[PDB]
RNA sequence: UAAUUGCGAUAACGAACGAGACCUUAACCUACUAAAUAGUGGUGCUAGCAUUUGCUGGUUAUCCACUUCUUAGAGGGACUAUCGGUUUCAAGCCGAUGGAAGUUUGAGGCAAUAACAGGUCUGUGAUGCCCUUAGACGUUCUGGGCCGCACGCGCGCUACACUGACGGAGCCAGCGAGUCUAACCUUGGCCGAGAGGUCUUGGUAAUCUUGUGAAACUCCGUCGUGCUGGGGAUAGAGCAUUGUAAUUAUUGCUCUUCAACGAGGAAUUCCUAGUAAGCGCAAGUCAUCAGCUUGCGUUGAUUACGUCCCUGCCCUUUGUACACACC
């Protein structure tokens, strides 16, 4: 790759991995796809970057939120229950170690894991609270690919956040247990548990 | 080529350091150092037992090292950390005198610091070459 | 001797709205009536270069329940 | 909302009736004239007005304004 | 309960089994055994003697290893 | 003599890290250490970003003081990216040529993390009635 | 600048509302190197209300 | 790296200062069961008495076991300063102590007999099962028991 | 299992007594020829795609 | 439209108060005027590693230069600009681009008319009336009390742990305060496990305390789901500190006792971007005492960009036997 050299050193596993590809802590970005059409757009895999962790600025305009990487806005969802807001160094250091988990239990691209789980726990139909009249009953709605991303992130942290409670594993592993589980729907995630829970009832009030 | 304490990782460098200081024989542990808390914030005593005294002794050489002058009470608040006061809110507690100045007194008996002007101690010529050496042990441990 | 007293007159005493306080004092001092005191007042300050004025008599006029009689005029702002 | 007033939709109509050849489409240019023609206390609100000035001078430019 | 001791036996299992899985963790050999957890940490070090397993990611919060080669 | 040497500066939030840009032989140092080093940790990369996205080559040529002060330890991180990659532009700006800089703004602001235009986040002030900025004390009515 | 926090209420009635009071002090300093006469004629010729002005001779 | 095994050496709950004293549990905290104990004294105790601090309380010989329960009682004789201790200055003897076992709760009972025989306001406060330091009792301390 | 992709054409406005639902129309992606109203959940805006369940429907007016 | 904000419709036309303008604060400025109480580059003098010139420091001014970072004067800058999509193709709204900033730029200060039997006579040497005035309801002094504890309600602090606790090591803020006829903010030296003691010192302060080396946090390890080393209430014993004075523990320190709490029922508060939440810090009080408030910065997100379903207020229509006005 043509390592250069200047006064002060600069690893190799630096110059090189790097000034070519710009690879995630060191994963790479491309020959990644997200295998669902209309979740495309919004799950943002397509701008590489190096920590999943930036500057941001997605509360201004509307949808914004989107140009974010679905990778920084897992850790992001990650960093939650009072005692842990505000805490977004650890979860980057949560979410790099779940990804080297994840790609130990199943070769693969990790990001593509995670990006494989998003896509299958997102609810296609849902419940709305209808005047219904007095018992008020339900309406079958459908929910938006910006929200099929949304509330999937936020089963699949609040999964892994209950998951490693009172329990011996750590975060990181039970994310990496609830990202597999995920990526191919085993019933056994409790996001997966959640999302055929809401396209059951929705299916059944309509 | 011309290694400075300041191209070392401080978690690698006062790693090393404090232990070519215990294998070194001489510092001064004081007489308790097996019984102390190292700060009125702090809980328990420290779990490295046998050569906490030394891991702090170095911390310091390198924090001097890197500095003008740096006197007891600076030192207290260095090492100071958050108090559990039970049921109340936690705020800062500086560290114990008795300790960081015994250690400041140990270390001219080797040359590592020496009383400066305008206060405080500083490091030496002696220790500046001290710190100056062991760096690149640490630095060429590459095999 | 490291300390001296000066004294000025006044830089029209329709503007200073001090004066025109102490002025709606001895006027009801000297038992005139609420309504006449105060219109005079500011009849006095409008024909004194003012672009307005306003002088409000709180307390109880008409003795009991006390009341609150707003005398205004000119052009006046509040706010900024 | 961003809802001009009247006291600054006002000068504007002011100006151009009594100014427009001299005044432009461009707002730096139309904000120094404004300086030179208007006596205005604040910075912001000759900016404000000069902005507003420029507004109807660009659809002006595009058949006559309503009034 | 769970081990806090080797049993020697218990000895028999590490030596034999971690080479199975390709993930190991602190939690990992807690699961399938019943280490004390404690003398998880320990084993991990062992483990490390000629590389029954090899380390990819060593952190103080998480030890994320694999198996052999 | 006295160096062709240039000097810009990164702020996030309350954190503003002065650079010195002088032609030599590529050393990059922050806070009297090489960038190797810094240790806020995980965010290492967060201050080699600008030193890959646009050539390791640029910088043989060229040596790299930045002083940091205030903010915190993500906010200087941030503070000191910025320094760097805003002296390099700086640099070609007056010494080199304006083809070969314009490439190096196209380089970050195609990738733009902050890296030469300030973040103009500031807290905001608490107002008395609660303990945050628009957080409120609770009421309790009846 | 300096800052003086109350409440606005004189007793305890109401929504808790507070006030904040400021005075700002600025502060400059211009060296000077003129012989007898420039000294104290620099002291009066710029004086004015509200402006403090006071003199160093010089070293300790 | 530990990965020592022992046959039967190791010797589950044993008994000292007629407290009953888990084996499973590492050596500073297994002590601490002992009335009299806590984190910081069975921490000093151990080292005086050049115990691997490592180990669990099952490990350690009778041996290792008696060098800890002299020192224990007889403190002060073994470089432990007396502010280490929970029974200082008595006030009817007057020498540095620090009472365990059964002792502690007997010598409690002591104390408060002591100052509620005397009629002192403390004791009383003691006796009416009030609160004895100058807290409030208006608003919390319900549920009582 | 039978499921149907859809793209925006246009939003109307929104439904619910709360304001929950938002009315849209969508063309029927592998069929251009269709078009139908649906009612939505989230936020959803003009070009993104809709995963229609029952593929008929085609609902109106909700509180 | 945030707004009686505006486009307009128009028996109204033209206006004033309020809103807006304004003022303060936070953002931009390599353009100007400057700086030993703010900085940087060179240079002396000097130390260490390398000696290959180099890298990291010391030096209150060695000498010279400059104003990028700091300060604050004087100004500039934005006007929702430019383009597009919409609509009476009007006010305006939406999007994209540019910009330090495009949500009233963020946040505040100020704030009409009219009203309340809201609170305050215990802030006032503001006050009418009454009360009382030498066995005083005046003043002062000793002691006690305002904290008294079967219980009901409000605001809070710490928590239930492994997204943790403990032990080391890493080390980064901003708003602020500070001593005369006096004892404040306190560095440094020594002493003491500690809390604290003693000897000096600087500072009436961009100078000294102070780079307020703050906490959360980063890392490395110990513990390993066990009311556990999570939690620190109750209580015993001892050392000190404030003060004339500490018992009814003022507070701090050390040893020991080691409770309830395993996520909290019906209900219920707060909140839309550096916001919530978490984190500590200065300031008020202050001889001593913060779990309180007024501010400050550190770390820093999920969701919304909507609606009138609920609770309110506003406008209009309408009913009235209400006008002391649905108490």
């Amino acid at each position: 790759f043509t390592p250069v050299v200047l006064a002060t050193p600069i690893p190799e596993e630096v110059q090189q991995a790097q000034t070519e590809i710009k690879l995630f802590n060191k994963w790479s970005f491309e020959e990644v796809e997200v295998k669902d059409a209309s979740l495309v757009d919004y799950v943002q895999v397509r701008q590489p970057i190096f920590v999943a962790h930036t500057a941001g600025r997605y509360a201004n305009k509307r949808f914004r939120k989107a140009q974010c990487p679905i990778i920084e806005r897992l850790t992001n969802s990650l960093m939650m229950n009072g005692r842990n807001n505000g805490k977004k160094l650890k979860a980057v250091r949560i979410i790099k170690h779940t990804l080297d988990i994840i790609n130990v239990l199943t070769d693969q691209n990790p990001i593509q894991v995670v990006v494989d789980a998003i896509t299958n726990t997102g609810p296609r139909e849902d419940t709305t609270r209808v005047g219904g009249g007095g018992a008020a009953r339900r309406q079958a709605v459908d929910v938006s690919p910006l929200r099929r991303v949304n509330q999937a992130i936020a089963l699949l942290t609040i999964g892994a956040r209950e998951a490693a409670f009172r329990n011996i594993k750590t975060i990181a592993e039970t994310l990496a247990e609830e990202l597999i589980n995920a990526a191919k729907g085993s019933s056994t995630s409790y996001a997966i548990k959640k999302k055929d829970e809401l396209e059951r009832v929705a299916k059944s009030n309509r | 080529p011309g290694v400075s304490v300041r191209d070392v990782a401080a978690q690698d460098f006062i790693n090393a350091y404090a232990s070519f200081l215990q294998r070194q024989g001489k510092l001064e542990v004081p007489g308790y150092v097996d019984i102390v808390k190292t700060s009125s914030g702090n809980e328990m005593p420290p779990q490295d037992a046998e050569g906490w005294f030394y891991k702090r002794a170095a911390s310091v050489a390198r924090h001097i090292y890197m500095r003008k002058q740096v006197g007891v009470g600076k030192l207290n608040k260095l090492y100071g950390g958050a108090k559990s006061r039970g049921v109340r809110p936690y705020k800062h507690i500086d560290a114990s005198g008795s300790i960081n100045r015994k250690v400041l007194q140990a270390l001219e008996k080797i040359g590592i610091v020496e009383i400066s002007p305008k206060g405080g101690r500083r490091i030496s010529e002696n220790g500046q070459r001290d710190l100056d050496r062991i760096a690149a042990q640490t630095l060429e441990e590459d095999e | 001797g490291t300390i001296v007293l000066y004294a000025e007159r006044v830089q029209d005493r329709g503007l200073s709205a001090v004066a025109q306080a102490e002025s709606m004092k001895f006027k009801l001092l000297n038992g005139l009536a609420i309504r006449r005191a105060a219109y005079g007042v500011v009849r006095y300050v409008m024909e004194s270069g003012a672009k307005g004025c306003e002088v409000v008599v709180s307390g109880k006029l008409r003795a009991a329940r006390a009341k609150a009689m707003k005398f205004a005029d000119g052009f006046l702002i509040h706010s900024g | 909302g961003r809802v001009r007033t009247k006291t600054v939709k006002r000068a504007s109509k002011a100006l151009i009736e009594r100014y427009y050849p001299k005044l432009t489409l461009d707002f730096q240019t139309n904000k120094r004239l404004c300086d030179e023609i208007a006596t205005i206390q604040s910075k912001r609100l000759r900016n404000k007005i000069a902005g507003y000035t420029t507004h109807l001078m660009k659809r002006i430019q595009k058949g006559p304004v309503r009034g | 309960q769970h081990a806090v001791i080797l049993d020697q036996e218990k000895y028999d299992r590490i030596l034999k089994e971690v080479p199975t899985y390709r993930y190991v963790s602190v939690s990992v050999l807690v699961d399938r055994l019943k280490i004390g957890g404690s003398l998880a940490r320990i084993a991990l070090r062992h483990l490390e003697k000629e590389g029954i397993i090899k380390p990819i990611s060593k952190h103080s919060k998480q030890a994320i290893y694999t198996r052999a080669t | 003599s006295a160096v062709p040497s240039v000097q810009t500066f990164g702020k996030k939030k309350s954190a503003t890290a002065v650079a010195h840009v002088k032609a030599g032989k590529g050393l990059i140092k922050v806070n009297g250490s090489p960038i190797t080093l810094v240790e806020p940790e995980i965010l290492r990369f967060k201050v080699y970003e600008p030193l890959l996205l646009v050539g390791l080559d640029k910088f043989s040529n060229i040596d790299i003081r930045v002083r940091v002060t205030g903010g915190g330890h993500v906010s200087q991180v941030y503070a000191i990216r910025q320094a760097i990659a805003k002296g390099l532009v700086a640099y070609h700006q007056k010494y080199v040529d304006e083809q070969s800089k314009n490439e190096l703004k196209k380089a970050f602001t195609s990738y733009d993390r902050t890296l030469l235009i300030a973040d103009s986040r500031r807290p905001e002030p608490k107002k008395f009635g609660g303990k945050g900025a628009r957080s409120r004390f609770q009421k309790s009515y009846r | 600048v300096l800052k003086i926090s109350t409440r606005k209420t004189p007793n305890g009635e109401g929504s808790k509302t507070w006030e904040t009071y400021e005075m700002r002090i600025h502060k400059r300093y211009i060296d000077l190197e003129a012989p007898v006469q420039i000294v104290k004629r620099i002291t009066q010729i710029t004086i004015e209300p509200g402006v403090d002005v006071e003199v160093v001779v010089a070293s300790n | 790296s530990l990965v020592v095994q022992e046959q039967g050496s190791f010797q589950h709950i044993l008994r000292l200062l007629n407290t009953n004293v888990d084996g499973n549990i590492k050596i500073v905290y297994a002590l601490t069961t002992i009335k009299g104990v806590g984190r910081r004294y069975s921490n000093l105790v151990c080292k005086k008495a050049d115990v691997d601090l490592h180990k669990r309380a099952g490990e350690l010989t009778q041996e290792e076991l008696e060098r800890i329960v002299q020192i224990m009682q007889n403190p002060t004789h073994y470089k432990i300063p007396a502010w280490f201790l929970n029974r200082q200055n008595d006030i009817t003897d007057g020498k540095d102590y620090h009472t365990l076992a059964n002792n502690v709760e007997s010598k409690l009972r002591d104390d408060l007999e002591r100052l509620k025989k005397i009629r002192a306001h403390r004791g009383i406060r003691h006796f009416w099962g009030l609160r004895v330091r100058g807290q409030h009792t208006k608003t919390t301390g319900r549920r009582r028991a | 299992t039978p499921v149907t992709l859809a793209k925006v054409i246009k939003v109307l406005g929104r439904t619910g007594s709360r304001g929950g639902v938002t009315q849209v129309r969508v063309e029927f992606l592998e069929d251009t020829s269709r078009t139908i109203v649906r009612n939505v959940k989230g936020p959803v805006r003009e070009n993104d795609i809709l995963v229609l369940m029952e593929s008929e429907r085609e609902a109106r007016r909700l509180r």
